[PDB]
């Protein structure tokens, strides 16, 4: 849904399909899995090959702090008073990554 | 020096002559100190807009702000 | 961005000038930062 | 998909069929085949006539 100048919003022809793959070509897919829930986020990246683009890039710890709303507590990262450190969780990568 | 008959938003001399580079969303003349800067050179046509027959025109295709699912080697026109 | 805004509760957003939709979303940067675009969006999806 | 002045893109009536043959009349078809993948590209040409 998107609001026009009339103040209310409309849902007609505004498909989600034609913003799937575009996002899936600019982003990294980061997924969190806790004991009851799971969360899938897409975080934007910066292509280092062609330099005409100016995308503000970051690191993976900052990417986790920016994707979820993560509170920097004393150097550690905390999500709903759950510690997420480089040593306090379990990370999984596929072979290309 | 803007006698582009087709209104394809670019220097017609940069179309017909040596080339150019889209940079900072503007068409700058191609320097020979841009390959080590990572930029490339694109050569296109002034006498027509869609110089490859695509539904994306030259200023849309060179400046990568048209569709992000396009692979990066399909950026030159 | 002042450096006296985190204790004010405000945050800092960094986006792109060379393109409008800096995340590929159907909501643009001024639509996405100023939270007046869709209220069912979770608040951590406000930064662009 | 193509973006309008509103900033987002649309996919309605923008068929790919009516840019098939036009491309196939201006281009050479170059195909690469490696050991696992294959790639088909269309590169524009210049009519000397």
């Amino acid at each position: 849904g998107t609001k026009n100048s009339s103040g209310q919003i409309v849902t007609e022809g505004n498909s989600w399909s034609d913003y799937i793959s575009q996002i899936d070509s600019i982003s990294a897919s980061i997924i969190l899995d806790t004991e009851n829930e799971s969360y899938e986020r897409r975080v934007t990246a910066k292509n280092l090959q062609d330099p005409e683009d100016k995308t503000p890039e970051l690191t993976i710890g900052e990417a986790i702090e920016k994707a979820f709303g993560a509170t920097k507590k004393d150097g550690l990262l905390y999500f709903n008073d759950i510690p997420i450190d480089e040593s306090c969780v379990e990370l999984i990568f596929d072979d290309n990554t | 020096d803007e006698d582009l008959d087709t209104d394809n938003d670019n220097i017609p001399d940069s179309y017909e002559r040596n080339g150019y580079t889209i940079k900072d969303l503007i068409a700058v003349k191609w320097e020979d100190s841009f390959a080590e800067q990572g930029y490339k050179k694109y050569v296109s046509n002034y006498l027509e807009s869609n110089t490859a027959g695509d539904p994306y025109t030259d200023y849309e295709k060179a400046s990568g702000s048209f569709d992000k699912a396009i692979k990066t080697e399909a950026r030159d026109p």
